[PDB]
C-alpha cells in the first residue's frame, strides 16, 4: 500500500516540473506565445509527460 | 414589384429528423477495406436541420448564418433552385459571391450587382415546342466593377419534366477552411413518394475555389407582379460541427456505413475500440 | 546467429509523364508593367508539375531571396497542382513581414502567409521603375482595420470605416479617420523606403494528375520489378503490377493501413498500378564451434 | 490470439501517425526537403518510432 | 481600472505597430499597475527588437519581456531630436562580456573591460573604450534616425 | 606560429587599428591564412587607409 501510494503520488508530482519549457501550466504558455511558435514547447511537454 | 406578397408569411425555423445524412469523403486518399476516424468540420447524425417546403400562397425565402459551417439539400423534381448568394453584406454594398448553375456549367462572378426586389426568370409561349429554354433574365439589370470571374466546365443535369415518383436528389456540402472553398456534391436516383427515403449515401468533391472572403450569411434564388407565384419546391439547412466519424470502406472503395462517435453511448464505444462490432462490457 | 538483413536493390528507374502542352508564366509576369495595391492582389492560376527549366532566374538574380523548403532549382523533380502567385509592392522594412504564421502590421492588417507555405518569397528592387518624382499615390495600403485577419483572407473595401473604438457612423468626422494610406516612396532615401515588388509562390500539395514534367516523356514502363519510380512526386521502391483496384477517375493514388503507398496510377495513359515492396528478408549463419571448423 | 493480433494492429497504427512531424509517410520528406533541413523531421521521426 | 475617459491612443500620432491585443481589448483583462515607458533608439535596432528574441540590442542593452500583449506606439522624431554629426546625449553598450536574460538590463556607462584581460576602470593598458555614441547623420538612411 | 603578445600587449608601437575583430579575440581565433603588406606612406595619408 505504501508502494502504490509513493507511485501515485510521484505520478502527480512530476505534472509540476518543467520538462525544459519556460512553465509548468499550460495555460500561460498556450495564454502568451502565437500557435507556431507554441508547437515546439507544447511538444516538448508531450514528448517528456 | 417593390411591395411583397399580401400573404407572404416567415415560418419559424421548424426542425424535422435527419438520418444518415451528412457523410462525405473528408479527404482526398483512396483506401479500402479500412476503418479510419477522422475530424473535420461534420453534419452530426439524428440532429435536427430546418424542415420547409412548398405546396399549392406561401412564400418564405430568409436569411441564415453561414459561419458554423451548412449543408444544402434540394429535393426537387424540375430543379428549381439554380444557385445560390454568398457574401457578407450579400449586397452591392460589399462584394458577394454569387454561384449559378445553368445546367450547363457553373458561373461564378464577383461584381457589384443591383438588386432587384423579386429576382425570377421565366419562359413563355411553351405551348408548341417546349424545350425549357431560358428567355428573359429578369435577376439583374446591370453589373459592373467585378474583381473575379470564373467558369466551370461543362457539366450534365436533366431540366426536363418528368411523371411519376422523384426522379432526382441533389446533395451538396459548403464550407470554408481557412480561406479555402471546399464543395462537395452528390447526385442518386431514389425511389420516394413524400418524406426522405430510406437508405445510406456519400458526397464527392466538386471544385475548389481559392477565392477566400469572409461570408458570415447566405441566400438562396428561385427560379420556375401579383399574378406569378414560386412552384412546389424543397430544400434542408442543415449546420456543420467539428465532429469525428468512424468510415467503413468496402471493397470497391465507397462509404458504406458511417459511426458518429458522440452520437451515441454505443457508438461512443465503437469509437474508443476503433470496429463495429462492441464485445460486451463496461 | 541474426547478422545483416538481406536487400534487393533496384537495377533501373522509371519515371513516366505525358507530353508537354505548354509552358508557365513565370517570367512573363515579371515583365508586367503594374501590380496591384497589398491588399488587391492579383492570383494567377497555372497548373503541372514543371513550369520552365530553360530560363531561371531564381539563382542570384533578384535582390533579395528568402525562401523555404528547397530553392526553385530543386523543384523540378516535384510534383505539385495549384500555382497560385500573388503580386504586391512594399518597402524596405517590411520584407521582414513576410513569413508563415508570424504577426505585424501588414501581417495582421493585410496579408499573413499560411502555415501550409512550402514556396519562395522573391522580392526585386523597382527604384528605376516604380518610383516617381514626389512620390507614388499609384499604390495604396490599409494601415487600419477594425479585426485581425486569418490567413489568405482578402478585403479590398475602401470605404471609410470604424477606425478606434468610437464608431463614427460611416462618412469621416466625430474625429475619426480615412483607413487608407499611401507610399511616400523617394528615391533619394535608404532602403527602407524603397520599393520591393513581391511575389509569391503558395503551393498545395493535392492528388490531382500534372501532365508536363522535365524535359525527357516517355521513359518506357518495366513491371514486375522493384525500381525506383517517381509519380506524381512520390519516390520509392517497388513492384509494379496490374490490380482490380477500383479508383475514381480523379483520384491518382491509394494508401494502405501503414499510411504508405499501396497503389498508383499512370499519369499518361489510364491504368491503375499496386506498389508491392520487393522480397526481403534476413540472413541466418549456421556454423558450428571457432575451434571446430570455419564452415 | 487477439492480443497477437492487436499488437501488429497497434504498430499499423503507429505507422500512421505523424508523431509531430509534416506528414507520417517517410517518402514526402526524403523526396522534398535537402538533408540538412529534412535532419529536423527524421530526427523526430527516428525517436518516435 | 486605467482611465478611459481621455483617450489619446487613437491615430494621434505617426505609426502604430501592435502585437497581442488593443488598449480597447484590455478592459476584458485585468492587470494591476500601467507604466508608460519612452525611450529613443535608431533605425537599424528596430528590426532587432522581437518579442523574446535575440540581437544585437537584445543580449546586450536591454531585451523586452516575454508577458507584453500591449501595442506598440511610436512617433517620428527624426526632425526634433536627430542632429547633424551625430547625436551625443544617448549612450548605448555595445559589446559585452556575456549575453543577457530575458528582462535584463544595464544601465551603467562608466569605463569597464573591453576585452578578455581586465584593465581595472579607467582606459588604458591596451584595453579599448567600452562605450559608444551614435553617428546619426540626416542624409543617410531610415537605420540611423532615431523612434 | 605567431606570437601577437609583444605585436599588441607590450604597446611597443606608435598605434594599432581593428576592423571587424577585437584586437583581445585573436588569441581563440584565426583563419586559413596570414598576409603582411610592407609599404612606406606619410603621417596624413595614415587616416586614408
Amino acid at each position: 500500500v505504501n508502494q502504490n501510494a509513493q507511485a501515485l503520488n510521484t505520478l502527480v508530482k512530476q505534472l509540476s516540473s518543467n520538462f525544459g519549457a519556460i512553465s509548468s501550466v499550460l495555460n500561460d504558455i498556450l495564454s502568451r506565445l502565437d500557435p507556431p511558435e507554441a508547437e515546439v514547447q507544447i511538444d516538448r511537454l508531450i514528448t517528456g509527460r | 414589384q417593390c411591395v411583397n406578397f399580401t400573404t407572404r408569411t416567415q415560418l419559424p425555423p421548424a426542425y424535422t429528423n435527419s438520418f444518415t445524412r451528412g457523410v462525405y469523403y473528408p479527404d482526398k486518399v483512396f483506401r479500402s477495406s479500412v476503418l479510419h476516424s477522422t475530424q473535420d468540420l461534420f453534419l452530426p447524425f439524428f440532429s435536427n436541420v430546418t424542415w420547409f417546403h412548398a405546396i399549392h400562397k406561401r412564400f418564405a425565402n430568409p436569411v441564415l448564418p453561414f459561419n458554423d459551417g451548412v449543408y444544402f439539400a434540394s429535393t426537387e423534381k424540375s430543379n428549381i433552385i439554380r444557385g445560390w448568394i454568398f457574401g457578407t453584406t450579400l449586397d452591392s454594398k460589399t462584394q458577394s459571391l454569387l454561384i449559378v448553375n445553368n445546367a450547363t456549367n457553373v458561373v461564378i462572378k464577383v461584381c457589384e450587382f443591383q438588386f432587384c426586389n423579386d429576382p425570377f426568370l421565366g419562359v413563355y409561349y411553351h405551348k408548341n415546342n417546349k424545350s425549357w429554354m431560358e428567355s428573359e433574365f429578369r435577376v439583374y439589370s446591370s453589373a459592373n466593377n467585378c474583381t473575379f470571374e470564373y467558369v466551370s466546365q461543362p457539366f450534365l443535369m436533366d431540366l426536363e419534366g418528368k411523371q411519376g415518383n422523384f426522379k432526382n436528389l441533389r446533395e451538396f456540402v459548403f464550407k470554408n477552411i481557412d480561406g479555402y472553398f471546399k464543395i462537395y456534391s452528390k447526385h442518386t436516383p431514389i425511389n420516394l413518394v413524400r418524406g426522405l427515403p430510406q437508405g445510406f449515401s456519400a458526397l464527392e468533391p466538386l471544385v475548389d475555389l481559392p477565392i477566400g472572403i469572409n461570408i458570415t450569411r447566405f441566400q438562396t434564388l428561385h427560379i420556375s407582379s401579383s399574378g406569378w407565384t414560386a412552384g412546389a419546391a424543397a430544400y434542408y439547412v442543415g449546420y456543420l460541427q467539428p465532429r469525428t466519424f468512424l468510415l467503413k470502406y468496402n471493397e470497391n472503395g465507397t462509404i458504406t456505413d458511417a459511426v458518429d462517435c458522440a452520437l451515441d453511448p454505443l457508438s461512443e464505444t465503437k469509437c474508443t475500440l476503433k470496429s463495429f462490432t462492441v464485445e460486451k462490457g463496461i | 546467429y541474426q547478422t545483416s538483413n538481406f536487400r534487393v536493390q533496384p537495377t533501373e528507374s522509371i519515371v513516366r509523364f505525358p507530353n508537354i502542352t505548354n509552358l508557365c508564366p513565370f517570367g512573363e509576369v515579371f515583365n508586367a508593367t503594374r501590380f496591384a495595391s497589398v491588399y488587391a492582389w492579383n492570383r494567377k492560376r497555372i497548373s503541372n508539375c514543371v513550369a520552365d527549366y530553360s530560363v531561371l532566374y531564381n539563382s542570384a538574380s533578384f535582390s533579395t531571396f528568402k525562401c523555404y523548403g528547397v530553392s526553385p532549382t530543386k523543384l523540378n523533380d516535384l510534383c505539385f497542382t495549384n500555382v497560385y502567385a500573388d503580386s504586391f509592392v512594399i518597402r524596405g522594412d517590411e520584407v521582414r513581414q513576410i513569413a508563415p504564421g508570424q504577426t505585424g502590421n501588414i501581417a495582421d492588417y493585410n496579408y499573413k502567409l499560411p502555415d501550409d507555405f512550402t514556396g519562395c518569397v522573391i522580392a526585386w528592387n523597382s527604384n528605376n521603375l516604380d518610383s516617381k518624382v514626389g512620390g507614388n499615390y499609384n499604390y495604396l495600403y490599409r494601415l487600419f482595420r477594425k479585426s485581425n485577419l486569418k490567413p489568405f483572407e482578402r478585403d479590398i473595401s475602401t470605404e471609410i470605416y470604424q477606425a478606434g473604438s468610437t464608431p463614427c457612423n460611416g462618412v469621416k468626422g466625430f474625429n475619426c479617420y480615412f483607413p487608407l494610406q499611401s507610399y511616400g516612396f523617394q528615391p533619394t532615401y535608404g532602403v527602407g523606403y524603397q520599393p520591393y515588388r513581391v511575389v509569391v509562390l503558395s503551393f498545395e500539395l493535392l492528388h490531382a494528375p500534372a501532365t508536363v514534367c522535365g524535359p525527357k516523356k516517355s521513359t518506357n514502363l518495366v513491371k514486375n520489378k522493384c525500381v525506383n519510380f517517381n509519380f506524381n512526386g512520390l519516390t520509392g521502391t517497388g513492384v509494379l503490377t496490374e490490380s482490380n483496384k477500383k479508383f475514381l477517375p480523379f483520384q491518382q493514388f491509394g494508401r494502405d493501413i501503414a499510411d504508405t503507398t499501396d497503389a498508383v496510377r499512370d499519369p499518361q495513359t489510364l491504368e491503375i498500378l499496386d506498389i508491392t515492396p520487393c522480397s526481403f528478408g534476413g540472413v541466418s549463419v549456421i556454423t558450428p564451434g571457432t575451434n571446430t571448423s570455419n564452415q
